[PDB]
């Protein structure tokens, strides 16, 4: 067949967010509250075009509204975010539950110092719309021509020539 | 009395003890400090994987916040 195709590596060089799943599970409902727009670009680049290759740019705007969220967290609530982060790091299921007053320090002060409402249960797993230019792929599976199909019934139903035609039945 | 069966209960109830506190110390012990990760679903296990690689030292209990980006 023929040569698959792959970006070199400087298109694959991005500023990554090396921080912990405990980090980013501290503060992923204001990081889905907040960087929705380039996120949902992304996924619905992903989505569509069905293809990573074609979805390397979108993904770096993630990669570039990621760090500008933690940059806007670090410049300001560093230190309530840190223990509230520590505490979810601890559990091994990595609860929620256990880690509220934690959470209330740093909404507390992310609502303050940022005006950031955290999302409501229910809020982002809704489906929504996403206003992108790029065009939409009018064959992303790729697909070659579908073979005809073959020629449906047409004409009244005639009886038959001279019956069953079967070696001396006359009908 | 009836309390001379408390000294074989006390005994049995420290062999049942052991156990659960052993794997308890064991498990902060070789886990940073704090519990094991419980990976049921191959989600946790991603994030684990990734926890792994961000460490930068092969370790996904080593954690690292926002003093590791810029
Ligand atoms: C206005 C609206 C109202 C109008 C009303 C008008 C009518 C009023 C009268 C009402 C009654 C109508 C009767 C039926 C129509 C005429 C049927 C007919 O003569 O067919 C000729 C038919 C072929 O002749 P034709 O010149 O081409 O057609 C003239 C007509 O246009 C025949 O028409 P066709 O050209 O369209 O023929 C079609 C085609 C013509 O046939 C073919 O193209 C060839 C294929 C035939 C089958 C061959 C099979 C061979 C191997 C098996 C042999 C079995 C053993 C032999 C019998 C042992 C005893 C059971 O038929 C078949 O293929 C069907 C099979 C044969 C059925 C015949 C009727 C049987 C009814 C009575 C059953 C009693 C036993 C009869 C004999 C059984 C064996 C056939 O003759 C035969 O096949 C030989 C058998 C004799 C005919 C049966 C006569 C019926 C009356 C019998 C009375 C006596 C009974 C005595 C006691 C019982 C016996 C022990
Ligand atoms: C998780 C918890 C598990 C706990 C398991 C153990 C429960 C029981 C613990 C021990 C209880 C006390 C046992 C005392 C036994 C009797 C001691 C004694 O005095 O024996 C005397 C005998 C002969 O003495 P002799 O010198 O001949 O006397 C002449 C004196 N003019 O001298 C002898 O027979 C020699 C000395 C024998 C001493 C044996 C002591 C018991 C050994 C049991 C094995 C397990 C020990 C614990 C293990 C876990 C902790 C490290």
């Amino acid at each position: 067949p023929g040569i698959v195709e792959l970006p070199s590596l400087e298109d694959l060089k991005v500023q990554e967010v090396k921080v912990s799943s405990s980090v980013l599970k501290a503060a992923a409902h204001h990081y889905g509250a907040q960087c929705d727009k380039p996120n949902k670009e992304f996924m619905l680049c992903r989505w569509e075009e069905k293809d990573p290759r074609r979805c390397l740019e979108e993904g770096k705007l993630v990669n570039q509204c990621a760090l500008e969220f933690f940059r806007q967290i670090k410049r300001h609530c560093a230190e309530p975010f840190t223990e509230y982060w520590t505490c979810i790091d601890y559990s091994g299921l990595q609860l929620f539950r256990r880690c509220r007053k934690e959470q209330a320090q740093f909404d507390k002060c992310v609502l303050d110092k940022l005006g950031w409402v955290r999302p409501d249960l229910g809020e982002l797993s809704k489906v929504t719309k996403v206003k992108t230019d790029r065009p939409l792929p009018e064959n992303p599976y790729h697909s070659r021509a579908r073979p005809e199909p073959n020629p449906e019934v047409e004409g009244d139903l005639k009886p038959a020539r001279h019956g069953s035609r079967l070696f001396f039945w006359t009908m | 009395m009836w309390f001379e069966v408390l000294p074989g209960i006390a005994v049995m109830g420290v062999c049942l003890f052991i156990p659960g506190m052993a794997t308890a110390r064991i498990h902060r012990f070789s886990n940073g400090g704090r519990e094991k990760r419980v990976a049921h679903y191959s989600y946790q296990w991603y994030l684990m994987e990734r926890d792994r690689r961000v460490s930068g030292v092969n370790r996904y209990y080593v954690s690292k916040g926002l003093e590791n980006i810029d």
